[PDB]
């Protein structure tokens, strides 16, 4: 068991930080890096429902998933390609993903949202 | 004077004449002041390019999410762009009776959405459709 930082949420093999500050997906990404963390990488629906039940939940929160122009595909910031969790939207209306209420929605990267940072275990 | 720019999208190009594109989100205009307990006034803007500098139309739907994950579309908005002039607001329609509290309203001058941070609903967002027009449309 790893000691989790001050005012950070703990669930399974992860530490979570919900921002109160709103900004673009890129500025959100930079902020998680300055904290020695990365944007949220959703493992499963159990991790998702933990956050929903402990988050003000009606607002959108940037997650570590975007449409990368080099790959021309939806990819997690960890390099893993996205599979069906489903991204909701009738149309292509943005290249950046966010948890909207309970659903995962695509939104414009230049939009301003809060974000969830994560610190995950990777050995000893 | 009008210098062509496209910053309302960072990973997608603007439509060619005469195609359209869907844009979802909102900007927090007073971001620097707002990111610094008290109820505060947040100003929001639709994903609309001020210096698009091409004959185009913007048509959007404004909404919030409630405490029970329901989406409330409180209004419609339109803007036009010209090759010679910056983007101008051309109309606003609000849902009557007003489905929200007095803690959110749309400004008539610009199409800016003014909200108090004490609101019992989410930050406003615009579903915009940008249609770039063909030469002499
Ligand atoms: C990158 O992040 C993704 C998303 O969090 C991880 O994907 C999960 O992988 C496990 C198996 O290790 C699956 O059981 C889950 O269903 C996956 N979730 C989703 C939503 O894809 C992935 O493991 C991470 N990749 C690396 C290399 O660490
Ligand atoms: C963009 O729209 C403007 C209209 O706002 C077009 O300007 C007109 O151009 C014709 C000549 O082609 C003139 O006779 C008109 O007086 C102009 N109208 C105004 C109100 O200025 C312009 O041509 C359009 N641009 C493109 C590339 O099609
Ligand atoms: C929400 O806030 C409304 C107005 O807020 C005002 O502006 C801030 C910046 C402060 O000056 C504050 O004292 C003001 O009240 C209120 O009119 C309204 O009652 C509030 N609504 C709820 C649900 O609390």
């Amino acid at each position: 068991k790893l000691e989790c930082p001050q005012d950070w949420l703990s669930h399974r093999d992860k530490c979570f930080h919900v921002s109160q500050v709103s900004n673009t997906w890129k500025e959100g990404r930079i902020d998680c890096d300055k904290k020695g963390a990365t944007l949220l990488l959703i493992q499963d629906q159990e991790e998702l429902r933990f956050l929903l039940d402990s988050i003000e939940k009606y607002n959108s929160f940037w997650i570590g998933l975007s449409y990368t122009l080099t790959d021309m595909n939806w990819k997690w910031i960890n390099g893993t390609a996205f599979n069906s969790l489903k991204i909701t939207g009738v149309t292509e209306n943005g290249s950046c993903a966010a948890i909207s209420g309970e659903k995962v929605t695509s939104e414009g990267c230049s939009s301003d949202n809060r974000w969830i940072c994560q610190k995950e275990l990777n050995g000893t | 004077s009008c210098v062509k720019k496209f910053t309302v999208s960072e990973r997608r190009p603007p439509p060619e004449p005469g195609k359209c594109m869907s844009l979802l989100g909102s900007t927090l205009v007073n971001k620097q002041a707002a990111n610094k307990p008290v109820t505060i006034l947040k100003i929001f803007r639709c994903p609309v390019e001020e210096y698009l500098c091409m004959n185009a139309t913007w048509s959007g739907r404004l909404f919030v999410r409630t405490q029970d994950n329901r989406e409330i579309i409180f209004g419609n908005i339109s803007f036009t762009s010209t090759d010679s002039s910056p983007t101008t607001l051309t109309g606003i329609s609000t849902l009557k009776p007003w489905p929200l509290s007095s803690d959110l309203w749309i400004h008539s001058g610009t199409g800016d959405i003014y909200m108090f941070s004490n609101a019992s609903f989410s930050d406003p967002k615009c579903y915009i459709t940008l249609c770039v027009l063909r030469k002499n449309a």
